[PDB]
């Protein structure tokens, strides 16, 4: 239930100085944090969709859950990424 | 790193662990792939503050634990990094 | 902002 450790590690490496190192257990920690992030947002969206008797978690439900939970700054880059992904 | 490389099937599998998730739209995993890249990058940068504050150049799990305590947006990781 | 969702996620985990 985790994203591939090499992808997580590549994103981490791009964030720190080129000379820095990342311990294996820190890559594994971030791997777990990512999965919890996805589950945390999904839980918020899924409760809302249930309250509204809707059977599909849509993109707006994920974005709204992110906005509610402190990640409103993600909404605009995600919309742009999705639009560009589909164009 | 290109966000398109993240496996959408794995993101969907994680979402599907939720007890109230029935169907998921096609776009939801795509949005989470980009969100994952933003989240990892910000968390790593915030942990690296503590790496350097401790006069180290290796990012360690304790640095991530400290970063989580210093940003409200990471409050939800309280049990993941104890 | 996250507190109620955290309490809930703990039961799910």
């Amino acid at each position: 239930i985790y994203l591939p450790i090499a992808n997580v590690a590549r994103i981490m490496k791009n964030a720190i100085p080129q000379t820095g190192k990342i311990a294996k257990d820190a890559k594994e920690c971030v791997q777990e944090c990512v999965s919890e992030f996805i589950s945390f947002i999904t839980s918020e969206a899924s409760e809302r969709c249930h309250q509204e008797k809707r059977k599909t978690i849509n993109g707006e439900d994920i974005l709204f859950a992110m906005s509610t939970l402190g990640f409103d700054s993600y909404v605009e880059p995600l919309k742009l990424y999705l639009q560009k992904f589909r164009e | 790193f290109r966000v398109q490389e993240l496996p959408l099937a794995r993101i969907k599998k994680i979402m599907k662990l939720d007890e109230d998730v029935k169907m998921i739209s096609a776009e939801a995993p795509v949005l989470f792939a980009k969100a994952a890249q933003i989240f990892i990058t910000e968390l790593t940068l915030r942990a690296w503050i503590h790496t350097e504050d401790n006069k180290r150049r290796t990012l360690q799990r304790n640095d991530i634990a400290m970063a989580i305590t210093k940003f409200d947006q990471f409050d939800f990781l309280i049990d993941i990094v104890p | 902002k996250q507190l109620h969702r955290i309490l809930k996620r703990r039961q799910a985990r």
